[PDB]
């Protein structure tokens, strides 16, 4: 066993969104599958909390129009699938969004809980174009892990599913992009080996750093059966 | 051998020569890497000879293409054999048929435009197996000559030589037949006579700084050819009627 | 698409683009898995009647 | 400068009359030993010329200026 | 050759396929739902370009 | 005859079959044509040409 | 967190080579993100012993003819490569192999050493035609991991020279052919969560259970930099 393992060399912070990762030396062959392997933990199975039930009123449903308003209902609830939350303590809050006259309702608009953070105010989620018309909903964020879309939770809870809740695809993890690429390690006499470089796309409410951190510990504890 | 072949295989690769047939069939008395003896039934047998047939099997040895050419027996110890089968395989051939090059599992999809333009991906399974590995015979000639100035000797003893070359050669000044060899190693101690020619003043200074001054008899020894290397499987002496000959000759 | 991207842009941004357009054409050539089988070679059932 | 030099093209005008500075100022950095003006970076002295290009500070006029600086100075401290 | 071969399987579309008429908020949600394992590269869906 | 013959080794009609990537895991999108060619080494060999 | 972890449930022994294991319950998507992963370890990484260098007595080199053999000396190299041995201590044995007279002769020819197990005792290496005929080598098993050919070997180390020593190409790693499986689990109320059936297709040597004990082994080792170093 020449057990040859990397470190974390340098952070390329960007943003505090996007952040650039370089590792060396890997061994030849453990590239692609640690750069894989976390990818797909990273995508999917991350932890993180998504707007999932909403219902305004004057709405059956998400088809139907509301008169005052720039955006389609649907286009309203793409805004909220990208409204970046964080519930601190809760899995679970329904948050309620008032408003009224000429303006582009922001994110700033909703009601703050005492443990619940709007991590971009001046997101946009819905526009006023009349000044006598007014917005009233009621936003459910639920805490999960990964993509969780609405057809595949129609297919999976057949459970309670009543007219006029609007459902919304659910982004819980807070990353929105996941990339590893892997080129040539150069060494001493080693030459096959690789050095695997991953750009994750988060969104604020995790730290690029923090989330890969987490997917690595998630890896380990599974490791926990297999002994050493 | 072929997966897919058309039959022909076994015509060719048996009339090609190369493979080595029954001339009369019969039980094989005798089997071995080098020669397979052949007992011939009574009916085909001759009456006068014992009717015993002999063929010593050429074995690992050069073609033009300093390619390989082996005849391995194919038939097992105390085998009935019927007349005109194959007794031995030749460099391309498996059981009396043609066998050029390999078959394998081929998969047809891109991949990474590493097969681009039909560049080709193959695993590192075909070369760990070393199935697609060549071997290549290759035959280097040293010759002593009678220059103006004398005639060449072929000794051990070469001016301006390091320990390393002179390793590997015996007291005549050849190779040891087995000894694995590389670009710069001399393989033939080859030395040449030269004129006592004129050594410039900072060559007599650097000669008279270590004391190894060049003697009449410079150096031309046959040596491994630039970046090729392998194994010395054999060495040939051919000396004239009437000249010295080498304790290894 | 290069032609356009070389008149608006330039010439940095085209070759950058040429790259890339070169390895995700590759990456996603690879992931189609596309092949040729004999049956992908169909023919008419109405040859027979033409000729 | 790195792959590419059309910025460099774009400065002076002519591809040819761009690689004729270039040489030039690299030529003093290569036997002269001037210092460079952009940071090295750890690059060639033909880089070091075509970013000094791009950015404007090595030209035809401008060499000219500096070699008639060096030259008319030891020309005055003989004069 | 491959690099054509790769862009035209990309675009291209196809009758309904996984997850047909979706709503992305971005070309990465795109990749997201693709590599998730929810789209097929040939979904008719409607995305926000910019 | 070759159809015939692959139902003999309880193989596919098509001689293509479902390939996995070794790096990812994951699948080719489509199956893909997959065999036994005898393949020949030429004797242009690199480190002669180079 | 709703960290739910796998545990080793069965291993199905069909033979001491090909060993199927379950694996349950896996959480969704953990299934191929652990099966690819370990098989990429099991295929590359694992550490087994391996014929290095063999030394037969009235041999100069690979090339040449033994009397009374029907194999070529390089054929009978061959069959050493895939001679399957254990050492238990030491991580080099040099084992002797004399024998004479007309037969096959198999692996149990060879003298076992105190703590070496010879895996095949019935395996091939050479077939003696003559009774006469007898051969006389010194097999040296070292251990490694992966792939160490001999074109690899006879351009770094070579301190020591001597001719008559037969180097080859080495197959330390023991893993032959591995492939993942993802199945139902029928647990509790799960549905959804499902096994890992790794079915691994090895030598003799590397007993399964041992083997992907190791490979996840490798895997937290190299997450060490990924947990710890941020």
């Amino acid at each position: 066993t020449e057990f040859l393992k990397p470190r974390l060399v340098d952070i390329e912070q960007v943003s505090s969104t996007h952040a650039k990762v370089t590792l060396e030396p890997l061994e030849r062959g453990f590239g692609h599958t640690l750069g894989n392997a976390l990818r797909r933990i990273l995508l999917s199975s991350m932890p993180g909390c998504a707007v999932t039930e909403v219902e305004i009123d004057g709405v059956l449903h998400e088809y139907s129009t509301k008169e005052g308003v720039q955006e389609d209902i649907l286009e309203i609830l793409l805004n909220l699938k990208g409204l970046a939350v964080r519930v601190q303590g809760k899995d679970e809050v329904i948050l309620t969004l008032n408003k009224s006259g000429i303006g582009p309702v922001t994110a700033a608009d909703i009601t703050h809980d005492g443990d619940v953070e709007i991590v971009k105010p001046q997101h946009v989620i819905c526009h006023l174009t009349d000044e006598n018309a007014s917005i009233s909903m009621r936003i459910k964020v639920q805490r999960g892990r990964g993509y969780v879309p609405a057809s595949t939770r129609i297919h999976s809870e057949e459970d309670e599913r009543p007219i006029g809740r609007l459902l919304v695809d659910a982004c819980y993890s807070p990353v929105e992009r996941i990339a590893y690429n892997v080129e040539a390690a150069r060494v001493e006499q080693r030459t096959d080996l690789d050095k695997l470089v991953i750009e994750m796309e988060t969104n604020g409410t995790i730290d690029p750093e923090e989330a890969i951190r987490r997917a690595a510990t998630i890896l380990a504890e599974q490791l926990e059966a297999f002994v050493d | 051998k072929p997966l897919v072949g058309t039959g022909m295989e076994r015509a060719v690769a048996v009339d090609s020569g190369v493979t080595a047939v029954a001339k009369r069939g019969g039980v094989v008395q005798y089997v071995d890497a080098s020669r397979i003896v052949i007992k011939v039934n009574e009916d085909e047998m001759y009456p006068g000879e014992a009717g015993i047939d002999i063929y010593n099997l050429t074995k690992y040895t050069r073609s033009n293409q300093n390619t390989c050419i082996n005849q391995m027996p194919c038939v097992s110890l105390g085998e009935p054999v019927e007349r005109g089968d194959v007794l031995a395989d030749g460099p391309s051939t498996d059981l009396g048929e043609l066998a050029l090059g390999q078959n394998m599992r081929v998969a047809f999809m891109p991949w990474n435009g590493y097969n681009f333009e039909d560049s080709i991906l193959v695993s590192e399974r075909v070369v760990q197996e070393d199935r697609f590995t060549t071997i290549h015979i290759q035959e280097l000639a040293c010759v002593s000559r009678d220059t103006k100035l004398g005639p060449e000797e072929i000794t051990a003893d070469i001016p301006n030589v390091g320990e390393a070359a002179l390793s590997k050669l015996d007291e005549s000044g050849i190779v040891y037949i087995g000894a694995e060899v590389t670009g710069g190693d001399i393989l033939v101690g080859k030395v040449t006579p030269k004129g006592e020619t004129q050594l410039t003043p900072e060559e007599k200074l650097l000669r008279a700084i270590f004391g190894e001054k060049a003697s009449d008899v410079k150096d031309s020894s046959l040596r491994v050819p630039n970046g090729v290397s392998g194994t010395v499987i054999d060495v040939q002496v051919f000396t004239r009627d009437g000249v010295e000959k080498d304790k290894r000759a | 698409m290069l032609n356009t991207c070389y008149r608006i842009l330039g010439l940095k941004p085209t070759v950058i683009f040429a790259d890339q357009i070169m390895y995700t054409g590759f990456a996603y050539a690879a992931r189609s898995g596309a092949s040729v089988g004999i049956d992908d070679m169909v023919i008419p059932e109405k040859k027979h009647e033409i000729i | 400068a790195r792959v590419t030099v059309q910025d460099a093209v774009e400065k002076i005008g002519n591809r040819f009359d761009l690689v004729l500075v270039a040489a030039r100022r690299a030529r003093q950095m290569q036997v002269g030993g001037k210092d460079p003006l952009v940071p090295e970076e750890n690059d060639k002295t033909t880089v070091i010329a075509l970013r000094e290009i791009e950015e404007g500070l090595i030209n035809n006029q401008i060499l000219d200026v500096r070699e008639r600086q060096e030259q008319q100075e030891q020309e005055a401290a003989e004069l | 050759q491959d690099v054509v071969l790769g862009l035209y399987y990309m675009t291209r579309d196809c009758v309904n396929a996984k997850g047909e008429g979706m709503v992305l908020t971005g070309p990465k949600e795109a990749e997201r739902l693709y590599r998730s394992g929810l789209a097929s590269l040939h979904a008719r869906v409607k995305v926000r370009i910019t | 005859e070759i159809k015939e013959l692959l139902k003999l080794g309880d193989l596919p009609t098509s001689g293509q079959i479902r390939l996995y990537d070794g790096r990812t895991g994951e699948q080719f999108e489509r199956p893909v044509t997959v065999g036994y060619m005898y393949m020949l080494k030429l004797n242009h060999l690199v480190d002669d040409k180079m």
